[PDB]
DNA sequence: TCAAGCTCAAGTACTTAAGCCTGGTCTATACTAGTACT
DNA sequence: AGTACTAGTATGAAAGTACTTGAGCTTGA
């Protein structure tokens, strides 16, 4: 589905809003405070995510692996450069529903593979 | 089940305050749907 | 203690006991429990005698 | 269809927060008017 | 006569309940 995103004017750089041709039955964005207007690619607009299965993958930064205070195992090795060190830590986000899952980051330099087992 | 008691518990009783911290209801099974687990989630359902 | 650690001695439970002493944090957290029992003991006595 | 009356909900304002007891320290400043000295 | 000093006089981390006001809805003309 996706969960969209802006668009801006390319004038007065101001939000544009969707609207609908009644003439040609095609989705429109127009800004309010001039003429301008675009049709729209995507076709979707309000996109909700109410059950908001969340990928944590996205959020994690790679440079989490210069933590001195987090764990690490050399049980599970990278999978992509198969390196041992793999720093591990949880969520760490509110409103988490219910994860213990532990997520891991590779050390050693530039790697920053981060999986979930 | 989390209620309260103790002291917090008596100023409610002695107050009769209109919202209680914690305001509960015990709900009490008739027919087979007292001793089947099945049958009682079913009314478990309706009420909530 | 490092990030993330639920067992048993990061969370507080002292394994020790009075007579062997306890280690250094099992200090701090069996302080932080006897906190609780000294604040309600203060703050109760005002509630029970409005 | 419009106006008036009644009811409900929301917002704002007012009253209370343990029992007894022992010690201590500290208590206006500023402005104006009147009097004295140079 | 003017200026300065002294003395006196004048002024974040409460909670809950009840009442009043405003708005909305229904009924009557
Ligand atoms: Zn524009
Ligand atoms: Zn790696």
């Amino acid at each position: 589905p996706g969960i969209v995103g802006i668009r801006f004017c390319q004038e007065c750089n101001n939000m544009l809003y969707p609207k609908e041709d009644k003439e040609n039955r095609i989705l429109l964005y127009a800004c309010r405070n001039c003429d301008y207007q675009q049709e729209a690619d995507n076709s979707c607009i309000y996109v909700n995510k109410i059950t908001h299965e969340v990928d944590e993958l996205t959020q994690i930064i790679a440079d989490v692996s210069q933590d001195p205070t987090l764990p690490r195992t050399e049980d599970h090795p990278c999978q992509k450069c198969g390196h041992k060190e793999a720093v591990f830590f949880q969520s760490h986000s509110a409103r988490a529903e219910d994860a213990m899952r532990l997520y891991y980051v590779c050390t050693a330099p530039h790697c920053g593979h981060r999986w979930t087992e | 089940k989390n209620v309260t008691l103790g002291v917090p518990r008596l100023k409610e009783l002695i107050n009769i305050s209109k919202k209680p911290k914690t305001p509960s209801l015990t709900v009490f099974l008739l027919g087979q749907s007292a001793r089947d687990a099945e049958r009682a989630k079913d009314i478990l359902c309706r009420l909530e | 203690f490092i990030k993330d650690d639920y067992g048993p001695e990061s969370r507080g439970f002292v394994e020790n006991s009075y007579l062997a002493g306890l280690t250094p944090t099992e200090f701090f957290f069996h302080a932080m429990g006897g906190r609780e029992g000294l604040i309600d003991t203060a703050v109760k006595t005002a509630e029970t005698g409005y």
